[PDB]
């Protein structure tokens, strides 16, 4: 009886569903797309904006906007349109009646999770809402309750350390180093062989180009040695308009900056020693058991390789007598939703929710205190 | 561990079913050494399914006792362990469909038996490691407050729990 | 039949059992212990007190305290929590019917017993009770009437000596310098080499050096000319997360300041010229039984070369035709426990309990007349 | 003639000069930077390292490193880069005419003065030196020789209770959080607005942020509520781009990590509770004189109502009858190198130095038995 709502509202991809499910119900790209060209034919028009699936299809006639960027949502009449069309047009559910699990991020802007509060009670009127962190929510559907999960998803990458169910605020790292910024390195990796990608619209297709021939080298410096003095890395690629790609050396030199991130520009350390100076502002007693559990969520995460190169790099810098064990699911995309699902269909969660009559007597600044 | 190996299979509900479910936990313990009757990854999902019936359970026989306690001082160690039950069988049922539909779609290449059916593993031995604090803190709650009206109509006295005083601690080395 | 209980409630570990056995059923760390960081899981959490070992194996989480200070309690409320877990949760047994013998230090405050004499009565309602001095009690459990019992615990060391079974007690000198005042100067210590233990998890980890590396030197002056000249006196130790750290000189600098306490500041003799001091003013008569019945109790007296050491020390002040034995049992942690399982098991003792109408007609006062 | 150099090589900034001045002729922030980008231009270029105040002013193409981490010098390449530009290249002297007295904090590394004095000998070639510690010459600076030093700095924070010329060892208390832990505890609250600073060029406009809108508040609960009820509190800062940033009541939740450190993760207790338990570690009769004289020292020590507030809570731990007098000077960042440019040039002090003849016989261990 009233099964809650969980959606995981992402940057780069939207899922949702009903909680105690297995399985999103709901699963398309975050994008608003409207028309950049001259209509001709009357009837062709009045309809300024495709949200979601079919700014895919009929993408070559419209300019393609991310309303989130980084984890915080910069367009809010643009996000407002993809909750309309999560809930109505995709899920086929009233909002009135079901209460909302959203998911954020940690070390955002507190007015992020203000305005989330104050959008579903004053326009879509659920009864109830609850905000939560994305890498807790991957803990609860490992079968864990201790471990260091690393979520690197569309905007941002974070470690969040826990020890049976007490979290360690201060070792919370994030980095805005993630997937999105991995594509647009592919963009400009690219142009070495003549491919120019530009428009939003292509910018699209050479996202399924990392998801398909990316992977992550063991040895990278090994690894350049062989892809120049043979031609066995080389895969082809058919683009939508029927011309092959070629691709040599680009295939892992695009994941290569999550473990070297001085290839953007960027001062950051790599992900291999974020999730170990993260392990070491811990305290001395638990960094045992964060070496033994070490989950990996989020879709970036889903290179092949990106789990036997991270214990390579985790061990070289661990002393020599800790065991290091990366737990990598096969379906550690959607982990983030799963224990969305567990957590709100909980017989001990249910006088957690931030109720409607608490929005009440507060404001908007009730979801700091419960969350 | 072997603490509840050194209890008696003749004594009331409560250490009848703490019994069976070490005997569920040792047959997942020993198949990531492969010695147990439990063979391929699609046996480890049925017995996690049934070690989160009998677990659920304990939190309907540990909630009978934990009304009957008279005063709001005693029960706060035994409802801090039954929350913890509600959530560890809440885990081993959903992250068993979830991997029995990893084994469906992907075929049975994608489980590979041990570093793959660890996750029912590792929610398990949290169960059991928080299911022994449930029948000690329920032992206490039902002999420190035995002559009380309403803990003496459930029919628990000291005799039926059948856990013993403990060994002598070794002198040195 | 009606076996009682004996309670050996120091600072530092706690010893239960019954009386009559030969070793305790229960020896478990006296520390209470929070938590202290932020719980993000529902259900991991509602347990904001962990008692004995189980705050042990989870400390990295909580913050431990000692509810027992110099021998004297100061936490009335987390030692209700230890004596809770002693009989119920340890030792499975009830105590409305058996009498418990409890154990205090010599040279207490009056108010620490007459609080004792309450809990003991009002709130766990034993039938019967009884307050003894430690170093009364290990001369029990040597087979001796006659001697001078050097008792160092992990609060107070104290010197009580006993001629034929009687007491003299203006010769009764006590030390608050003890075996957790040698913990906190070897984290002190230990800062020369860089490695910094702080927190009050990371003092349960540098008390276990001590019990592992530590020992007496028989010469402190010569043995600091061979640790500097060579490394033939350096031993690893490998912390909880895998470091390993060395320690040289520390080794036997740590457990001199019992014989120099002039190292942490204090003012007072070292062990080996105030047990020749409490001699000294007892009687000509019995100084000649006194210098060959030399008993060493407690934990702190188990150091690799203590008992060589104090023999070396008592001869340079005693005179020369004295013959001087001091009697270290190699059971000697637990010689005040024994000694607690002989008297209450005793058949001549068993006029000497205190009743619980004996309670009814004087007050919590009564324990200062038969104790 | 041949007037003594006092460096005082602290963390974070690095104050040299000439003993017998008033006032440092050196102050330069102790930071060697080295180019991250792609030279482009022949000729700009062939410059690796640039030491004080030109790599502040070429910060944004550099990645700043500090050689002292909590007063441990962790690089020991990049310390003799700017010792070799404090004596060449700012105070424009030769150091093998001038003896120097460097400065150390309390309870560090006994290798960490065993190379320093390896280095101004056998590369600097100076023909004396002397090793201090810092609380000791901010008594020199204040006109007293009794009093307990508060010496809050960019590594460490430590107390040192001196009572007529004689100081107390066992009750010198040192903490790690200083003034660089609050730096990177304000690059965490201000990612609650939406400002991320993330590189290390980024975390000296932070830097700047806290010297000039961070103050202390007298009462944090009460002040915590009436930023909230109005804007009052809230004052703007111009980046070096142009862009205003607005800053509420993260002005105070940053220096209230001295007072509750519970913030930033760690178990310690506060500034306030340091400075009165290792009062109560000294002895009875000196009390009285270390409550009246409280000298506080050190750049930390320098936000506006730190003393108003460390007398409002070492009066609530204190007997009711003492007076506490908190001694703040106005120029108390200076008051280490003063003290060093008092004892240095004293008449008395000219046969305490470590001369190049007495390094000879021993090693760099010489210094352990002279300081
Ligand atoms: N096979 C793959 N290899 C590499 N990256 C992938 C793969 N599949 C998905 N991704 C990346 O994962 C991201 C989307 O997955 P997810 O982490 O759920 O996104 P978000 O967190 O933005 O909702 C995108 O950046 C996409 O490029
Ligand atoms: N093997 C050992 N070697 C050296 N010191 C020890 C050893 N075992 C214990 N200690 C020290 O003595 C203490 C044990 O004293 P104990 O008799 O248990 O104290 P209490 O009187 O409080 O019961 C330990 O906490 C430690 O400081
Ligand atoms: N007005 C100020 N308010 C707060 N902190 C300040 C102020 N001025 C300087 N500081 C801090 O003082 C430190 C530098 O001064 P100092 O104590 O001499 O440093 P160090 O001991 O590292 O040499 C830095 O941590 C700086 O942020
Ligand atoms: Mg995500
Ligand atoms: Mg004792
Ligand atoms: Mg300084």
């Amino acid at each position: 009886e009233t099964t809650a709502l969980v959606c995981d509202n992402g940057s780069g991809l939207v899922k949702a569903g009903f909680a105690g499910d297995d399985a999103p119900r709901a699963v398309f790209p975050s994008i608003v797309g409207r028309p950049r060209h001259q209509g001709v034919m009357v009837g062709m028009g009045q309809k300024d904006s495709y949200v979601g699936d079919e700014a895919q299809s009929k993408r070559g006639i419209l300019t393609l906007k991310y309303p989130i960027e980084h984890g915080i949502i910069t367009n809010w009449d643009d996000m407002e349109k993809i909750w309309h069309h999560t809930f109505y047009n995709e899920l086929r559910v009233a909002p009135e009646e079901h209460p909302t699990l959203l998911t954020e991020a940690p070390l955002n802007p507190k007015a992020n999770r203000e305005k989330m509060t104050q959008i579903m009670f004053e326009t879509f009127n659920v009864p109830a809402m609850y905000v939560a962190i994305q890498a807790v929510l991957s803990l609860y559907a490992s079968g864990r309750t201790t471990g260091i999960v690393l979520d690197s998803g569309d905007g941002v990458t974070h470690n969040v350390p826990i020890y049976e169910g007490y979290a360690l605020p201060h070792a919370i790292m994030r980095l805005d180093l993630a997937g999105r910024d991995l594509t647009d390195y592919l963009m400009k990796i690219l142009t070495e062989r003549g491919y120019s990608f530009v428009t939003t619209a292509e910018r699209e297709i050479v996202r399924d180009i990392k998801e398909k021939l990316c992977y992550v080298a063991l040895d990278f410096e090994n690894e350049m040695a062989t892809a120049a003095s043979s031609s066995s890395l080389e895969k082809s690629y058919e683009l939508p308009d029927g011309q092959v790609i070629t691709i040599g050396n680009e295939r892992f030199r695009c994941p290569e900056t999550l473990f070297q991130p001085s290839f953007i520009g960027m001062e950051s350390a790599g992900i291999h020693e974020t999730t170990y100076n993260s392990i070491m502002k811990c305290d001395i007693d638990i960094r045992k058991d964060l070496y033994a559990n070490n989950v990996m969520s989020g879709g970036t995460t889903m290179y092949p390789g990106i789990a036997d190169r991270m214990q390579k790099e985790i061990t070289a810098l661990a002393p020599s007598t800790m065991k290091i064990k990366i737990i990598a699911p096969p379906e550690r995309k959607y982990s983030v939703w799963i224990g969305g699902s567990i957590l709100a269909s909980l017989s001990t969660f249910q006088q957690m929710w931030i109720t409607k009559q608490e929005y009440d007597e507060a404001g908007p600044s009730i979801v700091h205190r419960k969350c | 561990d072997a603490e509840v190996s050194k209890w008696d299979d003749s004594g009331n509900d409560i250490i009848v079913l703490a019994k069976q479910m070490c005997m569920i936990m040792m047959e997942m313990t020993d198949f990531t050494r492969g010695k147990g009757p439990l063979k391929n990854t699609s046996d480890v999902i049925s017995a996690a399914k049934k070690i989160a019936e009998a677990g659920s359970r304990m939190d309907k026989l540990g909630r009978t006792i934990a009304d009957h306690c008279p005063d709001s001082a005693c029960k706060q160690d035994l409802l801090a362990y039954l929350q913890r039950i509600a959530l560890y069988c809440h885990q081993l049922n959903i992250c068993s469909k979830v991997k029995a539909e990893v084994q469906n779609l992907g075929g049975e290449l994608v489980v590979s038996g041990v570093d793959s059916a660890m996750s029912l593993i590792q929610a398990a031995k949290n169960l059991m490691n928080a299911v022994v604090q449930t029948v000690k803190a329920s032992y206490v709650a039902s002999t420190k407050y035995q002559k009380s009206q309403g803990m003496a109509s459930l029919n628990l006295p000291a005799v039926s729990w059948k856990m013993k005083a403990p060994e002598k601690k070794p002198l040195v080395k």
